[PDB]
């Protein structure tokens, strides 16, 4: 009854950062070995936990959230961070335990003429909080007129879609993303290594 | 309402030639560029979209590039059915669509000065109280040229309509006519109607005159 | 495929409305912005606003709030674009295009689909057909010299008018110019062509001009002149 | 499973600039962070900074912000520790040490990068008897740089009773040691006694027989 | 930023005896998302780099003996050496990483506790060779004694000096668990000649007096 995150990592198909997939892993044994010891990751950021350790622990719920986003914004998920993923996207708390890891996926989320399938959040009227899913598709209203749904003078579309090129350069590739949350409540433990 | 600035205004170039178009587009937060192809009494249709990809059915030939505010379509050897008019199109929220105002992409040849006719009111219009002089220049290019109406030696201004024909299928020359619509009276009036043509394939302007009641 | 059929041309009087339809096939009505967009004669592309077929909700241009109406019919695939008060400037042909709708962002494909376009001349002159006037070519003569001569088709209403020479067996050097429109509403029109010299006494030389909404048909011949 | 290799022995001059360098080898290096802790000689643990190799994100302890540079070559597993100036208070041991995350223990340690900024230059150490009169004999090594010192006796084969004393920075800026060895004083007739001691920087190679003394 | 501050600074203990460590916190190190302290325990030894011992607060590292154990919570921690082996012999250090600058405390030395043992006391002039090079050194070495505190003074023709004397120590030895020190006096030439008597007085514990070792310059 292994976890599985073979199905989280070798999704064929990844979600825009705005709408970010969240899949609960609960009641299963896990093997952590078989991330940290790939060799197919670029990052692979841990916080306030080893991964190494992984394996020697229990919690009641591990939390693997999935997006794709480009490569110079790959910096953004992580605790304390600014920018238009961090602010709008995105939110990691200060008191982050889990582990953020990516890798550079040019040759599947790429295409030529462009893949315009993943977006993300241009324009919000406040920051998110702290894994806060804003999946809103209302007109941003920039100015003192309402915008009355439609985009116009100070009204603007509030996702923007990723120029996904393979011509691009390295840190406007897209990159997909797994962050790994550690849940521990005053519950019986159901996420264990072997 | 805002139109984008296109240049230039118009292209001669020879079949084969490559084909440099630019457009500048407005200041906008987040907008997509693309380029539209339309032919005489033709719908136009999409050549690029965002400022980059080619369209479903573009040759590649086609292409186009983006920095900052300035776009350029590209047309590595220019094919007969190339010759057109071309607008970009600015997608984005305010406006929400704006056009260029266009370029034109003409065939260029060697230059050829207009032969040029006038003819006189026909006897069966001055039977009805109108009189039309029709000064015709045929075969000519470039396309500039200055006509002008003379009557008795004065330059007449605000009479006259010009209408010109597209770029002829065989010589790729241009024709022009100019008329000139006056009351019956006003042609009594006078003796001397002058047409005069300027054009760069004349060493000095040619003038091409009559009298009333003169048989040619 | 995807295909986009317009209504046939329309003339109407200077306080007038006119209404075009779209009919569209080959893809997801509901799926794809309707935009249209209008050409003046000789002029560039001007924006006149677009439809959401889905919800039904439109963005009009600036130019044309407060006159201009799109409605669809989804159960027949069809856009309909309503303009009011017409003036004779409102002359244009007008084209309905498709462009794919992006929940919360900007579409990037562009207007990759356009119907035929939708002749619209709006005018407060009648019906009338034109008066055609010989352009006569010159008496005087060289022995290797090319002569022009034509037909004037004058003050005729609406366009179109169809010139041809000696019933179409003429077509070399022939040159029908664009119509313009005069002051008064109505339209002129300049057929010439350029011939030998020579030929002038041996070949008859008629323009043959039909203008069918007036139900028009005139051969003229046009001769040299008696000097 | 994760190793850490750090680069050799550096002898600078004050205001010269220096790059030591921290490798890793093995499997997960990927999650690991890489810190830099300085001791200065006969101190404790300093915690300067730390490093993760894959963005080079980079954080900095106030004492040591401005004063040094971390960076790292993700390319070669590489973590780097340089100054622009060297100063004779940057003398000290430089551990590179390895957590596989932030907010984790330091599981890994590399060996230690020795770093010596002297205004002296090499200079091999002068050998002086402590002559016996059970006695002790001995032998003064004094004045070389830079460290460090071999001292054996009779060429390893008289280990029983030695106490090789450790360098002190004298006022010279130059070291000096002594080596001591208990032995029997029905010894000092007869047998014979040799300090061998060995400069390595300067190619010294000293070896002095320590008899009583004649008056 | 953290302090800690650990106590004591040094601690002797004999074999197979218990061996206690406190590490004080300025600020709770507890993350209450996973209710752990976030304190590790260092161990090094001479010539070592240093080795992670325990990790929050009261994990044991893989590979280490049952024999060392870390408790504590908020600020006040702990580290315990039941039954203090000769390997434990070392320098050890609590550090927190809870959170960025990590910091250390300032260390706790631990050694073996023996017997006491006296030293003996050897005095040993400037070589006429050394002298030959403008400077007279004077040694005087303490061998194999226990505990290592100790007193020694220089005195020149029963003058105390001062400012002008080195003094080096080895680690804990092997086998006796005794230290050895050497107290090097430094002057020109110049200023031994001036004198006669050099005394070197040593004190320890293992003495019921003082024990004096001399020598008069310009006689054997
Ligand atoms: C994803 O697939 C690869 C190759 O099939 C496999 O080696 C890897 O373990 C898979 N990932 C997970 C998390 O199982």
């Amino acid at each position: 009854n292994l976890c599985p995150f073979g199905e989280v990592f070798n999704a064929t198909r990844f979600a825009s950062v705005y709408a970010w997939n969240r899949k609960r892993i609960s009641n299963c044994v896990a093997d952590y070995s078989v991330l940290y010891n790939s060799a197919s990751f670029s990052t692979f950021k841990c916080y306030g936990v080893s991964p190494t350790k992984l394996n020697d622990l229990c919690f009641t719920n591990v939390y693997a959230d999935s997006f794709v986003i480009r490569g110079d914004e790959v910096r953004q998920i992580a605790p304390g961070q600014t920018g238009k993923i961090a602010d709008y996207n995105y939110k990691l708390p200060d008191d982050f335990t889990g582990c953020v890891i990516a890798w550079n996926s040019n040759n599947l989320d790429s295409k030529v003429g462009g893949n315009y399938n993943y977006l993300y959040r241009l324009f919000r009227k406040s920051n998110l909080k702290p894994f806060e899913r804003d999946i809103s598709t209302e007109i941003y209203q920039a100015g003192s007129t309402p915008c009355n749904g439609v985009e116009g003078f100070n009204c603007y579309f509030p996702l923007q879609s990723y120029g996904f090129q393979p011509t691009n350069g390295v840190g406007y590739q897209p990159y997909r993303v797994v962050v790994l949350s550690f849940e521990l409540l005053h519950a019986p433990a159901t996420v264990c290594g072997p | 309402e805002i139109v984008l600035t296109q240049s230039p205004a118009t292209l001669s170039l020879s079949p084969g030639e490559r084909a440099t178009l630019s457009c500048r587009a407005s200041q906008s937060v987040s907008s997509y560029l693309a380029w539209y192809q339309q032919k005489p009494g033709q719908a136009p249709r999409l050549l690029i979209y965002d400022a980059s990809n080619r369209a479903t059915g573009i040759p590649a030939r086609f292409s186009g590039s983006g920095s900052g505010t300035d776009f350029t379509l590209t047309i590595s050897s220019l094919e007969p059915e190339d010759f057109a008019v071309y607008y970009c199109q600015q997608r984005s929220n305010w406006p929400p669509v704006t056009f260029g105002g266009g370029t034109k992409v003409e065939i260029k040849r060697t230059v050829a000065a207009p032969s040029v006719f006038i003819f006189p009111p026909s006897d069966e219009q001055l039977k009805s109280g109108t009189a039309s002089v029709v000064c015709l220049l045929n075969n000519f290019y470039p396309r500039e040229a200055k006509v002008q109406w003379k009557v008795d030696n004065a330059l007449q201004s605000g009479n006259s309509q010009e209408s010109v024909t597209e770029q002829d299928s065989k010589d790729s020359t241009y024709s022009l006519s100019s008329t000139l619509t006056l009351s019956k009276a006003d042609y009594e009036k006078h003796k001397v109607y002058a047409c005069e043509v300027t054009h760069q394939g004349l060493s000095s302007p040619v003038t091409k005159s009559f009298n009333r009641g003169e048989c040619s | 495929q995807v295909q986009l059929v317009q209504s046939g041309a329309e003339v109407k009087k200077p306080g007038a409305s006119v209404k075009v339809s779209c009919k569209a096939s080959g893809y997801t009505f509901t799926g794809y912005y309707m935009h249209w967009v209008r050409q003046a004669p000789g002029q560039g592309l001007e924006w006149m606003g677009w439809i959401n077929p889905n919800s039904g909700g439109t963005n009009y241009a600036q130019k044309f709030q407060g006159r201009v109406t799109m409605t669809r019919d989804t159960s027949i695939s069809t856009a309909y674009m309503e303009l009011s008060r017409l003036r004779s400037d409102d002359t244009a042909v007008y084209y309905c295009a498709r462009e794919v709708m992006v929940r919360g962002a900007l579409p990037p494909y562009g207007m990759d689909v356009w119907g035929q376009g939708t002749t619209v001349t709006v005018s407060s002159a009648s019906t009338k057909g034109p008066s055609v006037f010989p352009l006569a070519p010159s008496s005087k003569s060289t022995s290797g010299g090319t002569a022009a001569l034509g037909c004037l088709v004058k003050d005729y209403f609406p366009e179109p008018v169809t010139v041809s020479w000696n019933s179409g067996a003429l077509t070399s050097g022939v040159h029908t110019f664009p119509a313009v429109l005069q002051s008064s509403g109505l339209y002129s029109l300049s057929s010439v062509v350029t011939v030998p010299s020579s030929s002038l006494g041996t070949q008859t030389y008629i323009c043959n001009v039909n203008h069918k909404p007036s139900n028009t048909k005139v051969d003229k011949k046009v001769e040299p002149k008696s000097c």
